């Protein structure tokens, strides 16, 4: 997407890391679709005149979808993993 | 077919203007869509008159009292673009986190100021290698005078 | 007596980072079309109450042709074209990277020039043919810019 | 519903051969009105500031689009105390002039 | 004996703005039709429950193909006709940007007149076909008005 | 003088677990054409509202299509590696089951390899026409990248 | 829609008009569909045998829709102003 | 008027007692000189 320019061949594409020991979680996904939302909601009052003013806007966490496919059952079982971690 | 002869009084070009620097940002899109959106209220029931008085007493009446029943709602504006760089795509959403952010936004002839982004999508596929899909939405936050 | 002859056409391209100064094309394939192109769709229409007609503008690329015998350096040279990537070649945005203006000439002398594009599909490998012979390669382009050139 | 002192084709104030200063009634104070609002220039009202036409910033100035100059003239033709809303705005710049042409609707 | 032969015929095409005084065509090609239609169909038909039939009035375009002899003056005319942008000049209230009328006299002596319409399709750049030549270019017009007097 | 013959040409498929050493390609179907490929379209295009043009880069795959005689070893090799199920053995990270790989020689002396990619469709049993014989089996591979060194 | 019998020609099929001055507004109008929809509801009580009665009817303010196409800034002008008009 | 009512007859049912609830009008270039209807009824009282 432009920006970056590095002339490095091999790259890696979408990675997730763990913020905790800088380590990568299903490293073996093959990625198809990522689609991201932001969202947010102005309050808005109606006026006397007839006319509508809005004060402040709220902003909602983001969310992301992605659509892999799983080549093996550790991947399988690592996104269980993924999923259940607290 | 040659494009780039855009015609004088109506040249089909968004710019989105910064309300307290303004000068023009996000130059680098390439927008495929606008829409505008402009709802109102309407009152809906029955009313009462007088409607034995001289017919210019009369109407004088059913004035006043109609614009009492109309009340603008604020203006929606949404477009569909292709982002090609990042340091576009980082602005943008630097903007989005922010509260205290306004924008003019011009289509080919409509002028909209004080605006506020409400909603934004941005999508990554095999169909576009090297670029992302975006869906932004505008809100007016107050009216002209 | 007119003359409508194709015997002579010429043609150029130039690219802006592939191929700086352009190459030229002279050898063209026998079995399929030399050069063609779709129909152009400037404009459109609808249908009224009153019984009327509405007609407005409407945008509207354009698609050329272009086919070569299989071996040739033109052949070469058009395949480097294709195997160019759009992600590399760092350049200003929304300037369409690396693009290849179009320089044609007749038997006549009218020069026709076009811009504003780049390739878009073609052959990847030669294809064998129950004949025993090699399939003349086609290749594809859009262009953006009709520049109107038909001098004299 | 409106009213105006009449004045000639310089904006002073205008006598009669009595020396009557009129009070014009509406319709041609409407059109006096809105030709001294065209002619007003932006920057020079006091107490009101982004009030008038913006000449040496859209119209004289270099500018691509042609655009503004319409939006500009349309909303100094509105803040008019009468006018109710404008008919046609043309743009000509034909020629070395800059050709406009209005028509406006009001009340009566 | 009746003679339905087509040697002998001219149109003349007159655009509002574009070409004021109109131009003639006379180079009409040699391997495509060069007067084409489609059919009109003002009428349509619904079925009640019953087993019944209802006709009604319905909205219908013209289309006409007009083709001729690639390099001719006839297609330069053509292409610059093409070529006009809806965007430039003026109109009259209700009448279309170039309300185009053509004026088509059949070789015995008849004539139709149609009107409030414009260009829709043509061939930006010529094509050189199989056999060396350039093929005849077609170009399209749609049309919401009729007339026709065959009798002269 | 141009020489774009097709006799004399081979084909050497190797596959990562099936076929480790690979096997040769010899008699190829006279009937059906012997190697055939589709098109290669990276590129892309969008209209933008104002009528301008935007050019992109888009994933694509190659197919290639191969036939040989039924009933020689050719044709049971074949069989033998659409036979060969994916569930099986198991592979590297980011490799893909059986990644196959294609080096065609042009009878020049010209070649060309292709990598990561598989079988995906073929004949299971003969089809015998009305005449007598015995269709050309055909196979149906694809692949992810390619290669090309056209000098000897 | 049968009915009149004109013998005119040129007439004129839709247009909106300025109730106040009887005034044309935005007269250069091409216009694709028109769509008129009314709306009423009634009142129903539950009775005691296994029947069903209704004791009256409401109607609600009718809404046409129209689709129509400008050929000019002007008349994209006079359709704002007609909107925000009270 | 909240004071309508009809009996429809189908190809072999009765409705009686009936009242207007919906009703849709459109005009399109299909008909050119006719309009569609999309009416709806229902039942005011059951019979006896």
């Amino acid at each position: 997407m432009l920006g970056i320019f590095t002339s490095l061949l091999s790259s890696r594409s979408f990675s997730i890391v763990d913020q905790n020991t800088n380590q990568l979680v299903a490293a073996d996904l093959r990625i198809s679709r990522v689609n991201t939302r932001f969202s947010s909601v102005g309050q808005r009052h109606m006026l006397e005149d007839g006319t509508t003013k809005m004060d402040s806007r709220t902003i909602h966490p983001m969310e992301i979808i992605v659509e892999v496919f799983c080549p093996s059952i550790d991947v399988v079982d690592q996104i269980n993993q993924l999923l259940l971690d607290r | 077919m040659n494009s780039f002869l855009k015609s004088i009084l109506n040249t089909p070009t968004l710019t989105i203007r910064d309300d307290v620097t303004k000068l023009p940002v996000w130059k680098s899109l390439q927008v495929k869509k606008v829409e505008i959106y402009s709802p109102a209220s309407v009152v809906s029931k029955p009313l009462a008159t007088k409607d034995q008085t001289e017919a210019q007493v009369y109407t004088e009446a059913l004035d006043i009292d109609v614009k009492n029943g109309k009340i603008i709602q604020p203006v929606r504006l949404r477009i569909n673009a292709i982002c090609p760089d990042l340091s576009t795509v980082e602005s943008i959403m630097n903007a989005f986190n922010d509260n205290t952010s306004t924008f003019a936004i011009t289509s080919k002839s409509i002028l909209a100021d004080k605006m506020a982004i409400m909603t934004l999508d941005v999508d990554q596929s095999p169909d576009m290698l090297n670029a992302a899909e975006i869906n932004m939405e505008f809100e007016q936050v107050e009216p002209p005078v | 007596m007119i003359n409508v002859s194709g015997f002579g056409t010429g043609i150029v391209i130039v690219s802006a980072s592939s191929f700086p100064m352009g190459f030229s094309l002279s050898k063209f394939a026998d079995d399929e079309s030399p050069i063609s192109s779709k129909e152009l769709e400037p404009f459109g229409y609808e249908m009224l109450y009153d019984g009327g007609l509405f007609a407005f503008d409407k945008a509207a690329p354009l698609e050329v042709s272009v086919s070569v015998i299989a071996g040739s350096e033109d052949d070469i040279n058009l395949r480097i074209l294709l195997n160019s990537k759009k992600g590399s070649f760092r350049f200003l945005p929304g300037i369409i990277p690396d693009m290849t203006t179009l320089v044609a000439t007749l038997p006549d002398g009218g020069r026709t020039v076009l811009s504003n594009g780049t390739i878009l599909k073609g052959p990847a490998i030669d294809t064998i043919q129950n004949t025993g012979r090699r399939k003349g390669n086609t290749y594809t382009f859009v262009f953006g810019s009709y520049l109107g050139a038909q001098t004299a | 519903s409106t009213s105006t002192i009449r004045t000639g084709t310089n904006n002073d104030i205008l006598l009669d051969d009595n020396g009557n200063m009129v009070i014009l009634r509406d319709v041609e104070a409407c059109a006096q009105d809105v030709r001294a609002a065209m002619l007003m220039r932006t920057g020079e009202n006091i107490f009101d500031v982004n009030s008038g036409v913006g000449y040496f910033e859209y119209i004289f100035s270099p500018q691509k689009s042609y655009d503004d100059a319409r939006k500009s003239i349309a909303d100094a033709i509105l803040s008019s105390p009468d006018v109710t809303g404008i008919e046609q705005l043309d743009i000509d710049i034909t020629g070395e002039v800059f050709g406009v042409d209005a028509k406006v609707i009001t009340i009566h």
